[PDB]
């Protein structure tokens, strides 16, 4: 009981890492997911520039 | 002996607090995980035209 | 007793379960990002081509103007 | 049965510290993978910036050249 409870609680910090992990994650793709919006709109009056 | 089982016990609702804890962040965690894979295939297709795209300017340029 | 034991038993699992599916999320996480690097390099490429191409264009007609 | 029940109960507990001992090993594995996936990313946002300025130069002087035509 004193060492699951041990491992249990030294999970809980590594999950606790994993978690925050993961939401700046979702927020990293979602900004650069911005930047690729604008990059596609940029090229596409880019092509319609070309013709 | 008493207050031993008292520990035991102690100890066993911490780490189902504790599970249930874990239990919580991962919900949130598989929702983001959901979300930024979605998102990572969506720019995949925008990313598959940009190149298109460019493939286009550079030809017609020349 | 029986039942508590059972419980926490039973959210351990859950949890693994559930650390699985999180585990095979970032893996296929790392496949993607790795992937879309590779056509972002080719992109950034494609890209500054052009950048030179559009320069010495507009060099041309801005020269011509000139003259 | 009790001794049967005492089995089950040892079972269990002992299941719990294996599964907790795999999910250390399976979060260590994400952690990694997730690290390798935030350097990507890093140098991949970089990459988009230079593109999107690229493309800005590339529009500013397509419709320079188009004016001058």
């Amino acid at each position: 009981i004193e060492t699951r409870h041990s491992e249990i609680i030294k999970l809980e910090n590594s999950i606790r890492e994993l978690h925050d992990m993961f939401m700046d994650m979702a927020m990293l793709v979602e900004s650069q997911g911005e930047m690729i919006d604008r990059i596609e709109y940029n090229v596409e009056h880019a092509v319609d520039y070309v013709e | 002996l008493e207050e031993m089982q008292r520990r035991a016990d102690q100890l066993a609702d911490e780490s189902l607090e504790s599970t249930r804890r874990m239990l919580q962040l991962v919900e949130e965690s598989k929702d983001a995980g959901i979300r930024t894979l979605v998102m990572l295939d969506e720019q995949g297709e925008q990313l598959e035209r940009i190149e298109e795209g460019m493939d286009q300017i550079n030809k017609d340029m020349k």
